[PDB]
């Protein structure tokens, strides 16, 4: 043993026991999500109120990158914070040499490979979060969701934190249902709804939602924050469905 | 390059690897000195373990920093050559610059100084 | 980041052991033998060609490898670690030598080169050392032709006849009652087939053995002509068909 | 991070002792025996290489003895491929004096630079040190002829006669029964082969287990000169002195 | 202002039957000022000799650099360097300097002790190597050289004979050269012996 | 015990960290195959999307190195996508240096050599992935080179990699011992896929959908993988005789 | 455990507990309250000494004319970071001609703290802030953590028994934030919020730090007698 | 200098003149300016003749490591790249200007690079103070679908126009011939159309004739024994 | 020299000369001034040949290297990596570069890369230093959405004019079409387009 002891050490399993001990910081977050819908995509974020004295709508979690990917994470808040630093210069770098906006697919990769590289030496240590992201390119619209360890893939629906797995069936059933597809639109009612639902996990404490979408039609593919009357009819929806 | 911190405090507000510098110092052969009204002498013990010596060439106990300043030691012997190289040439240095021999006791302060920087650098005994 | 293992991983033990050293020296004991002898007018260096699969095309690897054209290695112990030092020895007798003097270095030189190279790992931080030794077999005009072993600790040894890795021990038992100093490259050559296969346990063929020689020069491996001081390559490897022919009268 | 694994190459011990050094040492008491001699129209230098073989090429072969330059030789004991780096840095010191003061260096400025490399390896770099004894033997118009040793630790000291490697604790007393001030370099020669002769681990001293050397001015006239015996000088320099 | 030119000197080399023959003048200079009438240009490596040419300062650098590396080499080596070798080394050690280059014209002159074959060979300040058959010149006077050699020059010439018409060529050049001169030394170089003679010539 | 937290020898002379990364290799249980036809190289892997929520076309472990030379990864993703990044970047500068397109063989040593080092320097773990690149090479003709954690790479005539390749390989070889040459002969590369399917199923003893399977394809001058659809006409093809 | 060697070092349960220390340091220090309005945003300190001939250790710094902080912990740490922000908020200034954002300050502490807890042979710092400010935007106060975690607030307390002063500061919540345009009260409800905290000993002139910063107000520390109308 | 290079049926032919310059004066009368990079990718060099030698011998060494390395015959497209990145690198201060040619495993191939980097395809080209007389022949002469023997004809009749024609260009035509399958033979000397003539008078001196002040034996030996 | 680039119905074609000189000499009367960067991404260079040479071989290498992770570049993204290299370099370069190239979303599109740096997408260019005879005639008889046919002769008749005058530019005229229908070289010698 002590093979969990420093990373980048393989244990006789093959095993890097530090990057799944991130993987606890990460279950141990708030729950985050991810929808695809027809044109684009949908962020949601579970934001936990610790007291009254939070100054309400203040306290931002989503986060932009570029003009058209958005960046949702759970587990240790300011990791993700330095993660999405990273994918700005990297966002910035690609569109000075190659002009383009980044893809979301060669954006995905850029995350991947620098969330890898800290599982290669003991001088680092591991991302304590799983990061939820995408957006519209030229090729339509993405959704990825990239772990500690560096792996990452597409997905139709994505879900991670403490209620990932309420999260996760509610996203299945979207996905039977609607195999034509879903609106941009329905899919921000949708996600209102699944983080309510996933609020069961952190019954405790109330707290406060907060959307994002990138939609080709809705957003003319940029990323923007759900606000105002679209965020009431969005809790609205999401209250007459627990009850 | 080595960084690692080698002289280090312990929970009793010692350090170590500077006392154990010193039982370096109490095995090494004896050195003495005395002072008269107008001289000084530096007295040093060979140990007679070492028989068909030559001499003529064995480096000597004392040696000369300046023409005017002399240095002996006790302890490890490949480290006073360093600490007596470093000496003679700050010893020309100060010369060079201040036009006027060391005072013994700055040679004193900067041989003392090099010793202490020695106990708060990393990667250096 | 940054490589922050600037100390020495192999060290003394209380015993003035180098334990890695060692270790490398154990490594290079559970390799595939090879050997080499030294004729009058010829040096000959063999090894088998362990397939780790029939799948797997055992020509493509090379176990026997040119360093300079009157040069020539072999190893026993771990491959990868013998391909990088094939390749950081190719370049050194390059960038070391005949950009400096305009020729081939000697094989004494060479083999001083690559030991350096060696005895750095075992000293330098924040590495191992190479888990090889090699059989370095080569001629010059002054040395004339010589055969040396170059070991993990970086030290290197001169031989009329040697053998290293698996069945080392029985081997060179068997090299001392065959050797002489009146030797022609041929009689080296059917010596070394008969002391490697003592060792080797499947398939005895030109397909299973890799065999080379540094003996005359190869005019017609040149590949070109007009001018007369050059006249070729004394290294050679030997084909399967070569080796074959030499394999009925065995 | 890394320090987990690091060992502190360059620590003392609670006696004030350097770990690495004296294990160094240890390592060089199994290496085989090499002596100097030095006399009154020479110095000799012989050396006994371990347990060899019949199909090791003597003479192209060379693990003891070695020319640092014309005035200065070595011989080794320890590791050949920690004390080759070590040869080569002197060989280079040599030749930058050399070039500098248009002078051959002096030995004992030599043997303080290779002394000084040393003792960085026990204070600084966490590295390890080089396991590696020398014995100096060197002439120049200062001192004449002149024989000295350095060690791991970097500590070096002049001598009329030493050895360095295995069994120095007998071959120094043997030494120090027979060796006179007025001795002459066929009388060293004579001292250092019975020494080995006696000292060593093998069963009896032939040709193809030394190495052996001189240092003379009988070069013609005031010159010295190296000689680095052949397998066959060695053959016939036992038989003289009587012990093949 | 041009440093080939400040100091003055010329080298002269040449090939005979089993031998070779290398010469040189003794003028050190400081433009028109004659500072010195005892500097050699022409040095020796074990069997092998090289003289240079150009600005003083760099032959002497040189000098003392291949001595340094001649030294070396035969330590590793345990032997003499052979002049193919050696020229060899001269080239790489100028091309290294490519664009900072030492202003000399270095002419390498001996016979390779294996083969027995007599060996010459000259060099621009920065590596060029022209491996002549019959002589090799370098200096302020190299143009003067040229004419005598390319007109005195026979081949297959005797020991006692080359050194005439070495001699020749060297002195007759230099008392057309103002800053070649003041002195002059001839090397007969034999395979296993070698005679050096300093010539008798005008002082001007 | 730290040497077996870094690559350094233990007393048996074994490095444990390069022994404990050929079994982080099969973690993803997914099984892959090669094979050479006469004018084609053909590499088959299978494919498992567990997760309904996963988009599948993004799930993949067959990389387009160049243009003809492809790669397929037995290993953790991460780490696959690690090595074909830098195989990318090593055959663009390979092409730019030396004026032609890298050889398979030789991308295949370059990725050895680093996975050498990443044995041999400490702070360096090694990659917990075994990459087989396929290409017609040029001058070779179909080429089959494989790499290890090792750093131990060689050429194949045909080749298996995952859990179960030992059935696959003997499998191989007994046909190999039938047919007494050293790769398919078939005149179309479609037929070469329907062999290497056909023989990973015989040898696996599992059936296969168009998205249970991943197939890479390696002709003259390009290397493609086929989609869903095509994987399909070549199934219906093995069904039909 | 055997996991809180180094800061590069997660446990089992994915917990850091270096940066938990450097939390247990925060905890130690003493009381510091923040609270705002819609006008202003006040901080209240005490400040603590180490005995009766030495003077009390400061609280607050000023890090421009519309931004500053109060601390709680190791007090070089608050330096280093307060240096930091004082040049952020310059760059800001010089390059821009901005005023930098109150909760922008807040991102480049966050990123700054994040840094020193995923590398080795560094440490976490080992102070805890409070940030007030008044920018576009209106009055502002901040709360810094050294694991990097920022958040903005209407009013917080840190230190040694600040759940006493974050009790009163929640249930005054509705009263404290509606007084605009009256620095006095507000700087009342912080002082008689601090007090919440306090046990054997009392609010003194030379105890007590308060600052200040609003719509026409530059921040300003009061310390001395000029604390002495508030006691 | 005059440098060619000219293709042909089943391979390449090169060419070139042997006379090096220093200003007006000769400096070597038989000078080799046919470069062996491998043994089937010989180059022409002119210009600086330190540059072209060294320039050579550092992609030849790194051709030879190259090809070690990939166990394949090296390529002429190689030396072409590996050259021309190294002189664009050096902006034109290395004067080396080649005539780059050979045969591979692609086939027969020749290539010109200049000292800023710049390269160029042909089936028949020249370089070097003398260009302008010996492509005055080349496009003359030159035609399609060439034999071995009119190719190495048309090559040597271009250097001997540089020869005659250009001050730069003298004394003897090297040559070498790289066929498909074959090996590469070099013509040393393949003409010498500038022999000096004898001379009419003796130059031999009497011995004495040198008026000497010293002599004494040099000591080329080492320190002796005894 | 004289280098061309034009936009039509089906695609885009590439003109160029092949006259290469040294002064008054022209040391390659059969230059290839047109080269490729990709599949169906050409341009066509101008000003020094060691210059435009190795920019070539780096942008080559630049998408070769994009190619392999993000899929077949835009005609834009190849332009940007030309001028990148062009404008960062500039006081040590002299190259004038008309990228073109074809995708099947964006068609046919041209950039011009003066001196400078600065890109300038243009329905065609025109560059080198026999331009500047033929700016007269091209803007007079360019229409856009010609056919394949129209566009051929536009550039033969150009470059022949651009030929006539300059004395930098002569040999044969090189074109090259890209369309979705693949990539056609085209040559037309002196005999044919003098007498246009
Ligand atoms: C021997 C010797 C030194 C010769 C000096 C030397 O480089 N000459 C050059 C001409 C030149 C170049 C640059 C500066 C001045 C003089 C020369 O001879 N070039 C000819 C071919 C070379 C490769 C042999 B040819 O290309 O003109
Ligand atoms: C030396 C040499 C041969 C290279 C000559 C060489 O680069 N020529 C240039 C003209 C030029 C330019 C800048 C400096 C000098 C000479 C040239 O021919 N450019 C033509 C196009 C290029 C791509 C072929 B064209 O613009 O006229
Ligand atoms: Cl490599
Ligand atoms: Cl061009």
């Amino acid at each position: 043993t002590g093979y969990d002891l420093s990373n980048s050490v393989f244990s006789p399993d093959g095993r890097n026991f530090q990057v799944e001990y991130a993987v606890k910081a990460v279950e141990n977050g708030t729950t985050s999500i991810g929808i695809k819908c027809n044109d684009g995509v949908v962020f949601a974020v579970e934001k936990l109120i610790t007291s009254k004295l939070l100054v309400p709508q203040k306290n931002v979690k989503i986060q932009v990158v570029d003009r058209h990917i958005g960046c949702v994470y759970s587990g240790l808040i300011p990791d993700g914070r330095h993660l999405v630093n990273r994918g700005r210069e990297e966002a910035a770098s690609f569109k000075k040499l190659y002009k383009t906006p980044i893809p979301i697919p060669a954006f995905a990769d850029r995350l991947g490979q620098y969330v890898q590289a800290h599982t290669l030496y003991n001088s680092v240590r591991p991302f304590g979060v799983s990061t939820i992201f995408g957006g519209v390119d030229k090729n339509g619209a993405h959704l990825y969701m990239l772990e500690p360890s560096g792996s990452y893939w597409g997905y139709k629906g994505a879900a991670t934190g403490k209620g990932r797995q309420s999260a996760k069936a509610e996203l299945e059933k979207l996905v039977d249902h609607h195999p034509e597809g879903l609106s941009a639109r329905e899919a921000v009612k949708q996600a209102a709804k699944i983080i309510y639902l996933a609020h069961e996990d952190n019954k405790e404490k109330d707290f406060e939602l907060e959307i994002s979408w990138c939609s080709l039609s809705e957003t003319n593919g940029l990323h923007k924050f759900v606000k105002g009357d679209l965020l009431q009819e969005a809790i609205d929806f999401a209250q007459k469905e627990i009850n | 390059g080595y960084d690692r911190a080698l002289s280090i405090f312990s929970p009793d507000g010692h350090i170590f690897q500077v006392e154990y510098a010193l039982e370096a110092v109490k095995r090494g052969t004896c050195a003495v000195g005395v002072k008269g009204k107008n001289c000084v002498v530096l007295g040093c013990e060979r140990r007679s373990t070492l028989k068909l010596q030559d001499t003529r060439i064995t480096p000597s106990k004392v040696s000369k920093i300046d023409s005017h300043v002399v240095l002996s030691f006790s302890g490890l012997n490949a480290d006073s050559r360093i600490l007596i190289e470093k000496a003679r040439v700050e010893a020309q240095s100060h010369r060079l610059t201040l036009e006027d021999p060391v005072t013994v006791e700055y040679l004193t302060r900067y041989v003392a100084g090099v010793q202490q920087r020695y106990t708060q650098s990393g990667g250096v005994r | 980041m940054t490589d922050r293992y600037s100390f020495s991983l192999t060290t003394f033990s209380p015993s003035g052991k180098l334990g890695q050293i060692d270790y490398a020296l154990t490594a290079v004991k559970q390799g595939v033998t090879s050997l080499g002898i030294k004729a009058t007018n010829g040096v000959v260096i063999a090894t088998e060609k362990k397939s780790s699969s029939p799948l797997a095309m055992s020509e493509t690897l090379s176990k026997v490898s040119l360093l300079t054209p009157d040069i020539g290695a072999v190893y026993s112990g771990m491959g990868p670690d013998y391909r990088v030092l094939v390749d950081k020895s190719r370049k050194v007798a390059h960038t070391s030598y005949k950009r400096i003097y305009g020729e081939y270095p000697p094989t004494k030189l060479l083999v001083s080169e690559v030991a350096k190279i060696m005895q750095e790992a075992t000293q330098s931080g924040g590495v191992r050392p190479f888990g090889v030794s090699l059989l370095i077999a080569g001629h010059d005009e002054f040395n004339g032709f010589s055969l040396y072993q170059v070991d993990p600790s970086g030290s290197y040894f001169p031989w009329k006849a040697t053998a290293i890795g698996k069945g080392s021990v029985a081997a060179k038992t068997f090299l001392e009652k065959r050797w002489n100093d009146e030797l022609e490259l041929e009689d080296a050559i059917h010596i070394a087939l008969l002391t490697l296969k003592e060792s080797v346990e499947g398939e005895f063929n030109g397909d299973t053995i890799e065999l080379a020689i540094i003996g005359d020069e190869n005019p017609d491996l040149l590949g070109y002509t007009g001018i007369p001081t050059d006249k070729g390559p004394r290294f050679r490897k030997l084909t399967s068909q070569e080796i074959n022919d030499r394999l009925e009268a065995l | 991070g890394s320090r987990r694994y690091d060992s502190r190459t360059t620590i003392f011990s609670p006696e004030g002792r350097l770990y690495q050094v004296e294990y160094a040492l240890e390592s060089i008491s199994h290496a085989g025996t090499a002596i100097g001699i030095m006399a009154s129209d020479g110095i000799v230098l012989a050396a006994e290489r371990k347990v060899t073989s019949t199909l090791l090429e003597q003479d192209t072969s060379t693990e003891k003895l070695y020319k640092l330059n014309d005035k200065i030789a070595v011989a080794v004991a320890g590791l050949t491929a920690d004390a080759e780096i070590l040869i080569n840095t002197a060989r280079i010191h040599a030749q930058n004096y050399l070039k500098t003061y248009n002078e051959d260096i002096p030995v004992e400025i030599l043997v303080r630079r290779l002394s000084d490399i040393k003792q960085g390896y026990t204070q600084h770099g966490g590295l390890r040190p080089f396991g590696v004894s020398f014995i100096y033997a060197g002439y120049d118009d200062r001192y004449g002829y002149q024989l000295y040793t350095s060690n791991p630790s970097g500590n070096y000291t002049g001598w009329k006669a030493i050895s360095v490697g295995a069994n120095t604790s007998a071959a120094q007393t043997l030494l120090q029964m027979d060796y006179k001030d007025d001795m002459k370099v066929d009388d060293a020669i004579e001292l250092a082969l019975k020494t080995l002769s006696k000292t060593t681990d093998s069963s009896a001293l032939t040709y193809d287990r030394l190495e052996f050397a001189t240092i003379r001015k009988g070069a013609n006239d005031g010159e010295v000169y190296q000689k680095i015996f052949k397998p066959q000088e060695i053959k016939d320099i036992l038989v003289k002195t009587g012990i093949t | 202002s041009d440093p080939s030119s400040i100091n003055g000197g010329i080298v002269v080399a040449m090939t005979g039957k089993d031998c070779v023959a290398i010469a040189c003048d003794l003028r050190l200079g400081s433009q028109s000022l004659g500072v010195s009438n005892k500097f050699e240009k022409i040095f020796h490596y074990g069997h092998v000799f090289l003289g240079i040419t150009g600005l003083a300062t760099d032959v002497t650098t040189l000098n003392e650099m291949f001595r340094y590396k001649t030294n070396l080499y035969k330590l590793k080596e345990e032997r003499a360097i052979e002049p193919e070798t050696f020229t060899q080394l001269v080239s790489s050690s100028l091309y290294e300097r490519r664009f900072g280059p030492y202003f000399v014209g270095p002419v390498v002159a001996g016979i390779n002790s294996k083969s027995g074959k007599p060996f010459i060979a000259g060099f621009d300040l920065i590596g060029c190597i022209d491996e002549a058959k019959d002589f090799i010149v370098s200096g302020t006077a190299s143009d003067q050289l040229f004419g005598m050699c390319e007109s005195l020059y026979e081949p297959n010439l005797e020991p006692e004979d080359l050194f005439e018409t070495i001699s020749q060529a060297l002195l007759n050049a230099a008392d057309r050269d103002a800053l070649s001169g003041w002195g002059a030394v001839v090397y007969i170089i034999k395979k296993d012996e070698v005679v050096k003679r300093y010539l008798k010539m005008r002082q001007d | 015990g730290y040497d077996r937290h870094i690559t350094i020898f233990s007393p048996e002379g074994r490095l444990y960290q390069v022994e404990y990364a050929f079994k982080a290799t099969n973690q993803t249980n997914i099984n892959s195959l090669a094979v050479r036809g006469k004018d084609c190289t053909v590499v088959i892997s299978q494919k498992k999307v567990p997760d309904k929520l996963l988009d599948p076309t993004t799930v993949s472990y067959i990389f387009c190195i160049s243009r003809t030379i492809g790669m397929v990864v037995n290993g953790p993703i991460p780490d696959a996508r690690n090595a074909a990044l830098r195989a990318k970047a090593e055959a663009a500068e390979f092409r730019y240096k030396y004026g032609y397109d890298m050889p398979c063989d030789v991308l295949a040593k370059r990725m050895a050599n680093l996975s050498q080092i990443y044995t041999q320097r400490a702070y360096m773990r090694p990659l917990g992935v075994i990459l087989t690149f396929v290409s017609v090479d040029e001058e070779l003709g179909p080429s089959i080179y494989k790499t290890d954690p090792a750093g131990y790479y060689v050429g194949y005539k045909a080749t298996a990699t995952g859990p179960k390749q030992q059935e696959i390989t003997t499998n191989l070889e007994n046909h190999f011992k039938k047919s007494k040459i050293d790769h398919i002969n078939e005149e179309s590369w479609e037929k070469v896929v329907e062999f290497a399917i056909t023989h990973m199923i015989d040898a696996l003893g599992t059936e296969f959908s168009k998205n249970d399977l991943e197939v890479g394809v390696a002709t003259k001058d390009k290397f493609f993988t086929l989609s869903a659809e095509n994987i399909e006409e070549r199934l219906v093809a093995i069904a039909e005789q | 455990n055997n996991y809180d060697g180094d800061t590069v070092t997660f446990s089992p349960t994915g917990r850091l507990f270096q940066v938990e220390y450097a939390l247990e340091a925060i905890k130690q220090g003493s009381v510091t309250v923040g609270l705002r309005s819609n006008t202003h945003a006040v901080l209240v300190a005490l400040k603590r000494n180490a005995d009766e001939l030495s003077s009390y250790q400061k609280k607050i710094i000023k890090c421009d004319e519309h931004m500053g902080l109060s601390l709680a912990g190791l007090a070089p740490d608050a330096r280093v970071l307060s240096n930091y922000l004082r040049q952020q908020c310059n760059y800001s200034s010089l390059v821009f001609n901005r005023k930098l954002a109150v909760e922008r300050a807040g991102h480049l502490l966050c990123d700054k703290a994040q840094k020193n807890t995923q590398s080795y042979g560094g440490r976490p710092y080992g102070v805890g802030l409070l940030i007030i400010g008044y920018d576009k935007s209106g009055a502002h106060l901040l709360e810094f953590q050294p694991s990097g975690n920022v958040t903005e607030l209407y009013g917080t307390a840190i230190g040694a028994r600040s759940q006493g002063a974050k009790t009163y500061l929640e249930r005054t919540l509705d009263t404290f934030i509606k007084i605009d345009g009256n620095p006095d009260e507000l700087i009342k409800a912080g002082v008689e919020a601090i007090s919440q905290s306090l046990r054997d000993e009392s609010l003194t002139v030379d105890n007590l730090s308060i600052a200040i910063v609003g719509k026409d107000t530059p921040f300003t520390i009061y310390d001395g007698e000029a604390v002495a109308k508030y006691i | 200098t005059t440098i060619v290079g000219v293709k042909f049926n089943n391979g390449v032919v090169i060419a070139a003149d042997t006379r090096s310059t220093q200003g007006p004066i000769v400096a070597d009368k038989n000078c080799a300016k046919l470069h062996r990079i491998s043994p089937k990718i010989w180059c022409a060099g002119a210009g600086t003749a330190a540059d072209t030698e060294a320039v050579t011998q550092l992609i030849g060494s790194n051709i030879e490591l190259h090809s070690l390395y990939t166990s394949r015959e090296p390529r002429v497209v190689s030396a072409l790249q590996m050259l021309k990145q190294h002189l664009f690198k050096y902006q034109g201060h290395i004067g080396a200007y080649l005539i780059v040619a050979g045969v591979d495993p692609t086939g027969s191939h020749l290539f010109s690079i200049h000292a800023h980097g710049s390269t160029d395809v042909g089936y028949y080209l020249s370089l070097g103070s003398g260009s302008l007389a010996a492509m005055a022949v080349l496009e003359s002469h030159w035609k399609q679908d060439l034999t071995k023997e009119e190719a190495i004809k048309l090559a040597s009749d271009a250097i001997q126009a540089g020869i005659w024609n250009d001050l730069g260009s003298g004394s003897n035509v090297d040559v070498c011939v790289m066929e498909i399958g074959k090996d590469a033979e070099y013509l040393r000397n393949y003409l010498t159309p500038n022999v000096r003539e004898e001379k009419q008078k003796s130059y031999k001196f009497p011995r004495g004739t040198t008026a000497v002040l010293k002599e004494s034996i040099v000591n080329i030996c080492d320190i002796q024994e005894e | 020299t004289s280098i061309m680039a034009v936009t039509f119905k089906d695609g885009v074609i590439l003109g160029a000369d092949s006259r290469t000189t040294t002064g008054a000499y022209i040391a390659n009367r059969v230059t290839d001034k047109l080269t490729r960067v990709h599949d169906k991404i050409w341009c066509c260079r101008s000003g020094s040949a060691a210059d435009t040479q190795a920019i070539a071989d780096i942008v080559q290498y630049h998408l070769e290297l994009y190619t392999s992770q993000y899929g077949t570049p835009s005609t834009e993204t190849a332009a940007s990596v030309f001028k990148e290299l062009c404008y960062e370099n500039k006081d040590n370069l002299t190259a004038g570069i008309i990228v073109a190239g074809y995708d099947d979303k964006n068609k046919g599109e041209v950039y011009t890369i003066p001196l400078g740096g600065s890109v300038h997408k243009l329905p065609y260019a025109i560059a080198g230093s026999g331009s500047t005879f033929i700016y007269g005639y091209c803007d007079k008889n360019f229409r856009e959405n010609m056919s394949k046919e129209e566009t051929v002769d536009f550039i033969k008749h150009s470059l022949s004019q651009a030929i006539k005058w300059d004395g930098s530019s002569g040999g044969v005229i090189r074109m090259v079409v890209l369309t979705a229908a693949g990539v056609e070289r085209l040559i037309f010698y002196p005999d044919e387009y003098e007498q246009l």
